[PDB]
């Protein structure tokens, strides 16, 4: 459900 | 001082139409290897990678090395008009200006200005164009949201809402399956808007390569042409 | 505890989309005869009678009899999923949810839970899909009610407005009135919005039954496949 | 007292649906010769000349010369509901009443009241259809406005916004320009939204004739089956 | 023009 | 850009 960044990989 | 040509225009408006609907803007890198575009949306929660090389046009004239920046809204609505069997011819001058140009019956030029520019995969599967297509808009049905699964010789995509639940499994056996191979069991979930974006016009006859991580980003990969390829970078949701 | 299969999935999508169009909710009895659907309008003035029988069927496994009750939005949403050529499987097991699978590419199964549950005809008339569904559109220009008449060996539909009128005749030497067989003199008037609703979707070949009294209700009738029938009634104005 | 019958419904809606798209009412003068309109739409800038003769009908029956006015709203909308192959039987009694009847696997007929009644050209172009519908959708996308202008040999339509531009050259060379006679270097301008009705179903097979003046206005010129016309005059800008 | 209902027949 | 009539030819 909860939607993050590409930044983080 | 570049000249591109490519045959089946239509073709071609349809891999920007693409690249159009994550992003407002792109940069365009030209070089005698090819065209280049790559790219993230406002959220930076997709990254596009087209690479189009000089083998798929029919006359292919660049000198050195630049960058055209262009908006991608009037881009689209220039090459929408081009007709499926037309020839598009691509060209910059000195002048900050992309001439685009259709043949047909008579040619057309239009000049736009340009403007300013600016992983440990588990699991890989191949699969027919359609399969996906329809998958995500089944998934949209019933979730915001569509999941991603892959055990050794099977492969789920499933989503679930309030009342309703899909899911669309294949084996090995299911006729738009080509190939998979995964490592370790693999779980992934992301989103449904991005998704229905990314497989928008993909024929039967298209193969389709996808490569997710446990809780981590999905790459989907198809080709244009044989050479030319576009490659989706897509975080995941939780 | 039942199992069945239906060639022609799209086609199957179609006949419930007619009876998704004028009721909200709807209750499916299986039993090992067929599948029937009977059903009344929020406003009770028209009536759907839906007859599944069977031998429609490729695969027909019901246990005894029990009683479907579904979202008929979320039904039409999911069986205009369905492809043309396309395999559709009903399913029911122990739990109160229907299994909806189509079958091409890759196999997609939705789950959809179960919800509550709940004349002396003057003139017969037989006539071709394309003729009434055409009648009716053409009425709907001019008024809200189109007014049928019946005397012997002739047949003719009318709607008048303020200022514009239409008429369309029929007598047996007419390409697409196939049978008349009227008793007396009849005529009655009917709303166009639910007439739209009853023949949107009727092919040249479609022979179309119509039952109409005076002043009272039309029935109209027409076959899916060849054992199944639709049957709509319809209370008529003033 | 007249019955006037042409073969093609559905093309004799396409020419009145034109007609219909930049004025509100019409005369149409029937007389033995044929079936004449002549009108100006509500802001006088275009001025449309229809001439429909005896021979394009199977049946022309006039008695002398009277003159016909109609919604052409409710006539486009009674017009559309032909079909391409059926036949269109047009009729006047002595009532103010239009029969407008279209026969195929029945016939339908509709009436409707009649309503009250109410150049030194330098250079002239002969242009296939396609060409010029796609010249003027182009410029629509950088201007509402478009430019012509004629050379000697050449002819050139071209349209500019504040930041993108268009251009489509034709000489004797290119292959949708039929025919060019220019006496003198010709150049006008004209607004986008009334060439776009103008040119909306235009095939490639279609002659048109454009003839037009520096800053004067433009006559636009296609024939219906062999013997009718169509002539738009068109007020240019500035 | 005065719609009735189903009920009546 | 200035939009004239038809009357004035």
């Amino acid at each position: 459900k909860r939607v993050i960044s590409l930044e983080e990989f | 001082p570049f000249e591109i040509v490519f045959e089946g225009a239509k073709e071609f408006a349809q891999l920007i139409e693409t690249a159009s609907r994550l992003i407002d803007e792109a940069a365009f890198k030209v070089t005698e290897e090819g065209i280049s575009m790559r790219a993230m949306d406002p959220s930076r929660v997709v990254l596009i990678d087209l690479n189009l090389p000089a083998s798929i046009f029919s006359k292919y004239e660049v000198d050195g090395e630049e960058t055209i920046g262009v908006n991608m809204d009037h881009l689209k609505k220039v090459l929408k008009r081009g007709k499926a069997k037309e020839t598009l011819i691509l060209r910059k001058g000195e002048e900050n200006f992309l001439e685009i140009s259709l043949q047909g019956t008579a040619t057309r030029t239009f000049k736009l200005p340009l403007i300013d520019v600016e992983l440990p995969f588990t699991a890989k599967v191949v699969i027919l164009g359609d399969v996906i297509k329809e998958a995500v808009k089944d998934a949209s049905l019933v979730s915001d949201s569509m999941k991603f699964i892959a055990k050794e010789n099977e492969f789920t995509m499933r989503a679930e809402g309030e009342t309703q639940e899909v899911e669309v499994k294949l084996t090995l056996e299911d006729e738009g399956l080509l190939d998979i191979e995964v490592q370790e069991e693999t779980k992934s979930a992301y989103g449904i808007s991005y998704l229905s974006d990314m497989v928008k016009g993909l024929g039967k006859a298209d193969e389709v390569t996808i490569k997710f991580g446990n809780e981590m980003p999905m790459q989907m990969e198809y080709y244009i042409r044989d050479e030319g390829r576009l490659i989706f970078l897509l975080a995941p949701r939780v």
